[PDB]
DNA sequence: GCACAAC
RNA sequence: AUAUCA
DNA sequence: GTTGTGCTATGATATTT
């Protein structure tokens, strides 16, 4: 936005949220009137409503960085439900199910962090380190259980969670010199 | 109420279903078949420390109620259980 | 948990 | 979602 | 005869993931 009347290069404008207006601080011209509360709007996606009574709660938050954009609900039991139709509609989801399956290597990272007592911020860095280096030609053919063992120390080394390489050698697995070279070809990327 | 749950109830919850076993019985063709095994996993005494905290830099130390309220931590203590893993085997009852 | 509406 | 207000 | 299907006071305010 830039005031149509004034036009000074550093466009000094204020967001008078309380009056729901966007004003030019110099001439006072209102540049916009429709203005939305982003906090409360975000409350509609990530709420505390797990029961299902909130009429405001109408969407859900996702993580486009880690799981791409895979929107998908799950057939489950409701109040008035026969245990028959749940099974059929779930047995029908089985026929509809390669790299769209290597996302189960996130389940390998998640089950490793929880076995290593690691926080929720470390898993999401280990999952982003693994997604951006598992199909690299720079890693080529490294021990596939030692490149995800190296991306956990990459996620810990940014989230400030102290984990020695010998601490991850105890988890899995690690071949020392094998997951030490792999911890460097990724570090360049 | 809570004390009764920690001193008694907790142990009995660890001991009701408790032990779980997995049996691997062979095809009885010939070696390396004809080997029937049963593995055990058992849960004994349950321990419970004084409240502690696991900081980001590995170090674990005691945690008082005031530090919990200020650093928004949880005033929890560690649950430890004695585990035992037995192994058994038979050929093609004992 | 109503109370009335259709199978 | 709880608590609450007349 | 049984099942099955709508709804069940007005507004307000304060936290908790
Ligand atoms: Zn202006």
């Amino acid at each position: 936005l830039t005031c149509p009347e004034c036009k000074v290069y550093p466009p000094k404008i204020v967001e008078r949220f309380s009056e729901g207006d966007v004003v030019c601080a110099l001439c006072g011209l209102v540049l916009s009137d429709k203005l939305v509360d982003t906090r409360s709007e975000w409350r509609t996606f990530s709420n505390d409503d797990h029961n299902g009574d909130d009429p405001s709660r109408v969407g859900e938050a996702s993580n486009p960085l880690l799981d791409g954009n895979n929107l998908s609900t799950r057939i489950g039991k409701g109040e008035t439900t026969d245990m028959r139709f749940t099974k059929e509609l779930n047995k029908a989801q089985g026929k509809n199910v390669k790299d769209n399956e290597v996302q189960a290597a996130f389940a390998k990272i998640t089950m490793l962090c929880d076995a290593a007592e690691l926080p929720k911020i470390v898993k999401d860095c280990a999952k982003e380190a693994y997604k951006l280096c598992h199909d690299e030609k720079t890693l080529k053919g490294k021990s596939m259980e030692s490149i995800m063992a190296a991306s956990i120390l990459i996620g810990c080394r940014r989230a400030e969670v102290a984990r020695t390489f010998k601490e991850i050698q105890s988890l899995i697995h690690v071949k020392t010199k094998e997951f030490g070279k792999t911890l460097n070809i990724m570090k360049n990327i | 109420s809570f004390n009764q749950f920690v001193d008694y109830t907790l142990q009995d919850i660890i001991c009701e279903d408790s032990t779980l076993i997995l049996e691997q019985l062979a095809q009885h063709t010939t070696e390396s078949d004809n080997i029937s095994r049963k593995y055990e996993i058992s849960f004994g005494k349950i321990y419970v420390t004084k409240p502690m905290v696991n900081e980001s830099d590995g170090v674990t130390h005691a945690l008082y109620p005031q530090e919990a309220r200020l650093r928004n931590l949880t005033y929890s203590s560690g649950l430890f259980v004695d585990v035992k893993k037995r192994t058994y085997e038979a050929i093609d009852e004992l």
